[PDB]
């Protein structure tokens, strides 16, 4: 149940919080404070989420959604049948998130780590708690965030997307699914390369770094290394993350036309190409 | 750029998505486009007919000297702009030399046939509304969203060579500045063999052998029409939808079934108002579009990025002599999609 | 016709090309 | 740059590669002949475009 | 603050390596190796050789040839303006031919031209796949580049080619415009149903949320255990090190599982290809077997049923 | 031209045009069925069906 | 120029232009195809086949 | 840069090549010649367009 | 320009001149196909045809 | 820098390259001859759009 | 200027110029094809062509 060279590693201390009370291990899992407290709020707002399956009567992962309240409510505490349950929840959630990043950091701090994973983790938790904090801010309400259901968020994203007519005009948007796609398309050049130097064909040696280096200079001009790459990567999806933080925040709040109104309103009328 | 506060409209279940913002302040910017003039006081039916005080008139001839008198003042306050009188008058005031006086016949012809007949299903969804002169020219000879046929459609299309975007792929407000179809308008709100329910069905959501769906152009042309809808009315696809559910009507707010009327609204009056006008128009009129057409009326005609045109001002009590006597066969379903028996020519 | 002469002379190169004919001109 | 191949071993795959070459060059050329005698694969100046020849009932893709 | 291994503060330069031998190396890498260094403040500053091969030059050419198709297609859309070519650069496309052909080559201005372009950017691309799998071959390395360059060449493929052919029409296929294809996203989804509600959709978003979170997770994790030279890779596979057993003792206690320094790049190559590969399932699905994706997944549960609105729009033609 | 196999690789030349070939046999193919003269799938008639003399491919016929 | 091959690689040269030509032979039956006049696919009529006198091709013919 | 490559290899190199380039060049020139008697590439002056000959009740995809 | 392969590279510049000039030859063949008078596949009739007079170049021709 | 090449082999691939140039340049312009026969390339006054000399039913794309 | 290439690289330089002007080749030809008068594949007429005098580039003409 333990790694062969785990043991080597478990020792005490690195806790931001919680001593050493919750300075032990369950399992493969290191629990902590902060595991302790992730654990409370992922499991209540679990609860939370089946409760509203209960009294919406939708026992269904994809059909259940724990909406916020309307838009009338403004910021006020919704009753828990309209956007309370998903208010509980998102506090819950936000929690949760927190707490498994500092978790993460607890970890990296006994291993001996720098906190780049807990870091990344806290830009995907910014992304969520500005879209759930930061969009009603902006646009003056509970109502105005995502809504907590398997496939039900994802018509909310439909719907506020078309809400700006052609949500893939969105500069935010468009650079986004840029930086998505150049995430998947670097993580599978870069799971491509360490396999092929590490798994090249039967009955050839291991490559090398010089290897790998040669290859990407041979296939595109330039390699951009073993700390280049992961460097890039790190890069790459926390900014889209960053990205989806401005898409979200700036549909709405900061353009209520249409996307392709936004590229009409600025890019033809540039005046290097306006006349 | 843009900014909050939004005046928000909730048209749909909560956390959907489904609601509108309305940039108070482009509202606020837009005033003087989108407010009716102050209206005339009432005129009195009472009275000799201007038929009998005025030798050619025909189209208000039903109407009292007071109340023509009214409606011409206010059509030339609406339409004339600058020209006034002589905008559509020559000397001689019983006299059809300029082309605007007898299109501005079957002009008043339009605004009574369009208060008489849909009001019930489109001109009247949130107040007594209408359509006066105003609602499409805000003052000026030609309406500002007035819309021609792009100069795409009318142009020789040189087949074998380069550069042919198809009707698409080009700015246009026609589409909401998308590269959707710019001949949407003329597919929809002209033509009426158009499919605007692109959205398959097939049989449990499956390409069934008795499946037929519609293109994916004709998805296309659908989309940028509606591109065109959500431009015209200032609003998102949320104003008349749950866009996860586009053929659900039951999912969509009621906004989408008076769109459902604009729309043939639209191609009524394109087809039995508008385009017939060509042959009142001279043959080489700078008026006249790219393709030599008249300018048609589109969502936007009315609605000058509005969700309402003229922030639904009441105009058909305020102007009877704009209403005219209800068609006695008149149906919204005969615009092209039970049959094409209300498109007179087609 | 023009079809004809088109089918004899494609059977005729594939005669001419086939591997026991078209060998037959190997020099090395 | 050089494959390091003998000249036995070029010769070898030369004699597989003329085989390989030549016999789905004739067994092609045999198939476009069936199919040419099918129907000619390039129209006469009259054409071969059904709406041209056919009755107007034949429906034809165009 | 420890140092966050973002940027490399002190580069240091050797002699411009030209590369490991390869047959026909010497000849076809090309370019004296030049060395940048904003981008030695990230990776390596070294730029060039590049390999000068068959299939990369042909390729490289063929695109250059298919851009330079779509710039005057785009040109003749504007009437030979490059001013209106850049006013109009996000709209302007080479559109598709329009359904009444079919499977059809049209003629050049009703969509031929995009079929001549697919034809050479498809070409093109296959030609620098097999430059990938060439280069990574001549290095004695593995295909896997090549292979995760084959996945999305294969939704690269069904996008364009072989689910337009199997609908049976040309406009399916995917416009060449930077606007137009995401016009072409909107259209597809909306006339089959909801890529929402498509699972292979839903799952391709999984695998493209879970390549930036794995991406993201791997490359902080390499970044934050390069303290133990982890960043060298192929050493911590072949000779695992402290670097590589702290990065899976973090993940199992995060997780409760970890990978290896090898298995988190299986991890993170499947988790990426897999987006082009069930992507191209389902939009292949998508006008083939599926019709609509809201009616499929109301049939399956799948889609949400939302509050039953007060006064629902009826539709007029019943 | 069995001097090629001393620069130029044998099995990729193969390997290739046999991937080649595969590519361009789906092309042709495709090609055909595109086409509704040559589509057997489709089955639609051919236009000689319907002339009175053969239309030729160089006989330089008058309407 | 046999002494191409001492400085520029045939092995490069040839794949190449294989490459290329197997590019540029679906280039240009494409723009066959996109033609009417060409498009054998489709089987249009030549304008030849309604011509009473032969157009040429630089005879400096007159309407 | 020098490929390394004697004379000798040069010369069956460039033997191998002007068989292949003028084979091809040859054979296409046939295709070609054949294509241009099927159908003129280039139109006079008066084109070779059908609407500009044929009748009426021709279709031209131009 | 026989030294000028002591400085600049002629794998380079024949390798990147042979590729321009196949992308120049799809440029100026399009150019010519997006021209009506130019496109041979279109093939559209010459102004000419239709002219009564030789139109010229440098002719300075005057209405 | 330089290239490394001696007198020698820059004088021979200088003899391929005036040769691949100039072989180039003269059937270019043989072709260019061809073409601006077939049609001058640059229109006279006049010009040579076909609406402004046709007999307008002559359909002009342009 | 024969020792700006103890200094300026000739290769870079060379190469940078021949690819700056096939670009600006590119951009030029297109500049004549935007201009109506100097398009060649359109082939407009020009305006000498209807003119009385000539309009001169310098020439101080009055309307
Ligand atoms: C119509 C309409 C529409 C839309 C809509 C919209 C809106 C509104 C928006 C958006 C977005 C976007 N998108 Mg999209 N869309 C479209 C499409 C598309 C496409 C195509 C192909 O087409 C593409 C590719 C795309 C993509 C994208 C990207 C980029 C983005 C996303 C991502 C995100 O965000 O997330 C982000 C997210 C995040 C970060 C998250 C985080 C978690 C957390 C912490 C963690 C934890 C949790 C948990 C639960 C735990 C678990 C446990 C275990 C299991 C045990 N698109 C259409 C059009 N759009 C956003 C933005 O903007 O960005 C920029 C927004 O806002
Ligand atoms: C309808 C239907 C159809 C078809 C069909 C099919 C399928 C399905 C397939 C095929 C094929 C194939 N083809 Mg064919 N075709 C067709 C036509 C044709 C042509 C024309 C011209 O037209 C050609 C030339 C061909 C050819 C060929 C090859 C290349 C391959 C095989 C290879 C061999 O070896 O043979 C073999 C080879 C052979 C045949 C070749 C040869 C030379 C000769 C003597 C000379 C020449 C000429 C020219 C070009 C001029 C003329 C024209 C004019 C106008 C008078 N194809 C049609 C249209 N496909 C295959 C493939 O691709 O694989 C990959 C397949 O699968
Ligand atoms: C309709 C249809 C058609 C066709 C068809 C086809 C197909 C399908 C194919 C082909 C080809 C090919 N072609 Mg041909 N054509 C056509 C025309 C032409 C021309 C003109 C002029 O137009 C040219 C120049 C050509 C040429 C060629 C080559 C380059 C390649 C290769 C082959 C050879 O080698 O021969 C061989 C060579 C040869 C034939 C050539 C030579 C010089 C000569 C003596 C002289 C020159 C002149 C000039 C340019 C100027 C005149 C014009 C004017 C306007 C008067 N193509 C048509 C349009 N295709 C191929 C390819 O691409 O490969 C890859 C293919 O597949
Ligand atoms: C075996 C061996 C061999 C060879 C070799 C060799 C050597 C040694 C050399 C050469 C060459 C060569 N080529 Mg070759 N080849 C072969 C083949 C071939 C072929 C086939 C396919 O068969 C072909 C087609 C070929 C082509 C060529 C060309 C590219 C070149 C020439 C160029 C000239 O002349 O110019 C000349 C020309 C001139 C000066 C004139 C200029 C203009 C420019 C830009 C233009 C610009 C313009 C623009 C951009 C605008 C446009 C307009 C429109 C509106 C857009 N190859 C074989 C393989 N080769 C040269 C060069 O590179 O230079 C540097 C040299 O030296
Ligand atoms: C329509 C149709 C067309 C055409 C056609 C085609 C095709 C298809 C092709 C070609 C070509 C080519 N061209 Mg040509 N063209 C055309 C014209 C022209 C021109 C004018 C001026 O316009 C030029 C300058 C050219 C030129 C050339 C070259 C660069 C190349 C060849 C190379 C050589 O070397 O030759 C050879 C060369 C040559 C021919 C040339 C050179 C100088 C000379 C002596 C002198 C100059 C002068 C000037 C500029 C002045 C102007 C005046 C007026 C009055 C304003 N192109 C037309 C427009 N294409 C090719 C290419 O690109 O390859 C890459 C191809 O493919
Ligand atoms: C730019 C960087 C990114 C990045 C980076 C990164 N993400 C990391 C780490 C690093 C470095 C970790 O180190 C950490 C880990 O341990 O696993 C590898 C982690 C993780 N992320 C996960 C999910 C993930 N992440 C995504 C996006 C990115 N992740 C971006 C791309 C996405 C999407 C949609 O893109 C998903 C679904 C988990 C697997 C894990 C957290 C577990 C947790 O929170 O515990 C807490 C434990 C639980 C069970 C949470 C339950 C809490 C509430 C009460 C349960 C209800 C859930 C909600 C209300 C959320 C909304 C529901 C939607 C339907 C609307
Ligand atoms: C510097 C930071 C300090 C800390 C934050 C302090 C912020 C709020 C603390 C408020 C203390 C309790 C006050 C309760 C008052 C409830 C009655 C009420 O209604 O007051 C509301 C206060 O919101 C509210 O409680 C907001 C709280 C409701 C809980 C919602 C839970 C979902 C999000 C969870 C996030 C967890 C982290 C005001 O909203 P409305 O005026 O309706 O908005 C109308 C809009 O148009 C905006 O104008
Ligand atoms: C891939 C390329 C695709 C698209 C890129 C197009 C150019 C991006 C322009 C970004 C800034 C314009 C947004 C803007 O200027 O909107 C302003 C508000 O923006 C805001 O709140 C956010 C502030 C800007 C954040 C980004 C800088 C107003
Ligand atoms: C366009 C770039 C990709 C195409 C490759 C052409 C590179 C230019 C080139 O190859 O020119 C070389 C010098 O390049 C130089 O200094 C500058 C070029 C350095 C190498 C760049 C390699 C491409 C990197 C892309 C990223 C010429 O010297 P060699 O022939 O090597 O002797
Ligand atoms: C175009 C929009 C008009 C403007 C502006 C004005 N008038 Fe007009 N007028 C117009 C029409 C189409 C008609 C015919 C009405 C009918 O029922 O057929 C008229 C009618 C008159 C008349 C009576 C004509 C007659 O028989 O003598 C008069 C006297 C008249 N109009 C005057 C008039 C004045 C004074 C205006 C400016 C304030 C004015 N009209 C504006 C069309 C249009
Ligand atoms: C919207 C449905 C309209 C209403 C209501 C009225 N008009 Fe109109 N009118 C409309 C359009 C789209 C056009 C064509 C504009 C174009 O682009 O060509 C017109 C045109 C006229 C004109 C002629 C304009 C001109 O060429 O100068 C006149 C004189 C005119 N309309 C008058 C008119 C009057 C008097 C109306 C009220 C009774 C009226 N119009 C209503 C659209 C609409
Ligand atoms: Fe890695």
């Amino acid at each position: 149940a333990m790694l062969d060279f785990e043991r080597k590693y478990r020792v005490r201390g690195g806790t931001l919080l919680g001593g050493d009370l919750f300075d032990f291990w369950v399992g493969p899992f290191y629990v902590g404070f902060f595991g302790v407290t992730a654990i409370f709020c992922a499991v209540f707002g679990f609860l939370m989420i089946g409760l509203k399956a209960a009294i919406s009567e939708t026992w269904s992962i994809f059909q259940l959604v724990l909406a916020p309240p309307n838009l009338e409510n403004g910021f006020a505490l919704a009753p828990l049948d309209e956007g309370g349950l998903w208010q509980i929840v998102t506090a819950c959630a936000i929690g949760a998130f927190v707490s498994w990043a500092l978790r993460e950091v607890e970890i990296s701090r006994k291993l001996g780590i720098g906190y780049h994973i807990p870091f990344a983790f806290g830009v995907a938790i910014s992304f969520f708690v500005l879209a759930q904090l930061g969009r009603p801010l902006l646009l003056g309400g509970w109502g105005h965030a995502f809504p907590y259901g398997i496939i039900a968020h994802l018509d909310w994203v439909n719907n506020v997307g078309y809400q700006n007519l052609h949500y893939h005009y969105h500069w935010a948007h468009m650079l986004g699914c840029s930086l998505f796609f150049a995430t998947s398309f670097a993580l599978a050049l870069h799971g491509g390369l360490i396999l092929s130097v590490t798994n090249p064909k039967k009955g050839e040696v291991v490559k090398t770094a010089e290897h790998e280096n040669t290859f990407f200079r041979d296939f595109v001009g330039y390699s951009i290394g073993s700390l280049g790459i992961h460097r890039l990567g790190l890069a790459l999806a926390l900014s889209t993350s960053i990205s989806c933080i401005f898409g979200i925040l700036t549909t709405g709040p900061f353009w209520s036309r249409g996307w392709p109104e936004w590229w009409y309103t600025w890019w033809p009328q540039i005046p290097i190409w306006n006349w | 750029c843009e900014r909050p506060p939004f005046e928000q409209e909730q048209t749909g279940p909560r956390g959907t998505g489904m609601y509108v913002l309305d940039n108070p302040r482009i509202l606020e910017s837009r005033l003087d486009l989108h407010t009716a003039p102050e209206a005339r006081p009432m005129a009195s039916e009472d009275g000799e007919r201007a038929g009998d005080v005025h030798e050619n008139v025909q189209v208000l001839a039903d109407l009292s000297d007071e109340q023509f008198w009214r409606i011409k003042e206010e059509m030339t306050d609406w339409v004339a702009g600058d020209e006034g009188c002589t905008y559509c008058h020559t000397d001689d005031l019983a006299s059809d030399e300029k082309y605007q006086y007898r299109v501005s016949r079957d002009m008043i012809e339009m605004t009574r046939y369009l208060n008489a007949n849909w009001a019930d299903t489109h001109l009247t969804h949130s107040n007594e509304a209408g359509v006066t002169c105003y609602t499409c020219h805000r003052g000026e000879p030609i309406p500002p969203a007035s819309w021609h046929s792009e100069e795409e459609s009318g142009e020789t299309r040189f087949m074998t060579g380069m550069g042919d975007l198809q009707l698409q792929n080009k700015i246009s407000s026609k589409t909401a500045y998308t590269a959707f179809p710019r001949d949407a308008l003329d597919t929809f709100l002209v033509g009426h063999e158009g499919e605007l329910s692109i959205v398959g069905e097939g049989e449990g959501g499956l390409r069934t052998a008795t499946t037929e769906g519609v293109s994916l152009r004709e998805a296309y042309e659908a989309v940028g029409l509606m591109m065109h809808l959500s431009y015209s009315l200032d609003a998102g696809c949320t104003l008349c939808h749950n866009v996860s559910r586009w053929a659900s009507w039951e999912d969509s707010p009621k906004e989408r079934e008076t769109a459902w009327h604009g729309i043939r609204m639209a191609r009524d009056i394109n087809v039995n108002w508008i385009n017939p006008l060509i042959d009142e128009y001279p043959e080489d009129a700078d008026v006249l579009g790219p393709t030599g057409d008249v300018g048609k009326v589109s969502c936007q005609t009315c609605h000058n990025k509005e969700r309402r045109p003229l922030y639904g001002e009441e105009f058909l009590e305020l102007y009877p002599e704009l209403v005219g006597e209800p068609d006695p066969d008149f149906d919204y379903l005969q615009f092209g999609d039970l049959g094409t028996d209300l498109l007179k020519g087609v | 016709g023009d079809a004809g002469i088109v089918v004899a002379v494609l059977v005729i190169l594939a005669i001419l090309g086939w591997p026991n004919i078209s060998s037959t001109l190997r020099r090395w | 740059i050089r494959t390091g191949l003998t000249d036995e071993e070029c010769q070898e795959i030369h004699e597989m590669n003329m085989l390989g070459m030549h016999a789905y060059w004739s067994i092609g050329l045999i198939a476009n002949a069936l199919a040419y005698a099918w129907r000619p694969f390039h129209q006469g100046r009259a054409g071969n475009r059904l709406e041209d020849h056919a009755p107007d009932y034949v429906r034809s893709a165009l | 603050a420890e140092y966050q291994n973002v940027f490399t503060r002190v580069q240091v330069r050797g002699p411009a390596e030209q590369g490991l031998e390869v047959p026909g190396g010497s000849w076809n890498r090309v370019g004296r190796p030049r060395f940048s260094y904003l981008l030695g403040k990230i990776g390596d500053a070294q730029v060039g050789p590049i390999y000068l091969g068959a299939t990369g030059v042909v390729a490289s050419l063929g695109f250059l040839i298919f851009c330079l198709m779509v710039g005057f297609n785009w040109l003749a859309a504007v009437d030979w303006s490059v001013r209106e070519v850049f006013r109009q650069f996000w709209w302007l496309a080479v559109e598709v031919p329009p359904p009444e052909y079919g499977l059809r080559i049209p003629p050049f201005n009703d969509g031929g031209w995009f079929l001549w372009g697919l034809a050479i950017c498809s070409l093109s691309l296959l030609m620098w796949w097999a430059r990938t799998y060439i280069r990574a071959r001549a290095l004695g390395l593995g295909t896997h580049v090549a292979w995760a360059f084959a996945a999305a060449l294969w939704f690269y493929f069904i996008i364009t080619i072989i689910r337009p052919v199997a609908i049976g029409s040309w406009d399916e296929s995917l416009p060449i415009g930077m606007f137009a294809h995401l016009d072409w996203l909107v259209a597809i989804s909306e006339r089959y149903g909801n890529f929402y509600y498509n699972p292979f959709h839903m799952l391709s978003i999984a695998f493209c949320f879970g390549s930036a979170l794995l991406f993201a997770a791997h490359g902080a994790t390499i970044l934050a255990t390069g303290r133990y030279n982890s960043e060298r890779e192929i050493e911590q596979i072949t000779d695992r090190g402290t670097g590589s057993e702290r990065a899976a003792l973090f993940w199992r206690w995060t997780m409760g599982f970890n990978a290896t320094m090898e298995s988190i790049h299986r991890w993170g190559y499947w988790m990426a290809i897999l987006v082009p590969l069930v992507a191209s399932i389902g939009l292949f699905l998508s006008g083939t077997v599926i019709e609509s994706w809201y009616e499929w997944g109301l049939k399956h549960n799948l889609v949400p049923i939302y509050e039953e609105l007060s006064d629902p729009a009826r539709n007029p033609a019943a | 031209m069995w001097k090629l196999w001393k620069f130029v690789d044998f099995r990729m030349t193969a390997v290739g045009f046999h991937l080649f070939f595969a590519l361009l046999a789906f092309a042709v193919h495709f090609a055909c069925i595109s086409s509704e003269r040559f589509n057997w799938l489709e089955g639609a008639p051919a236009a000689e069906y319907y002339m009175d003399e053969d239309p030729g491919i160089w006989k330089r016929t008058s309407y």
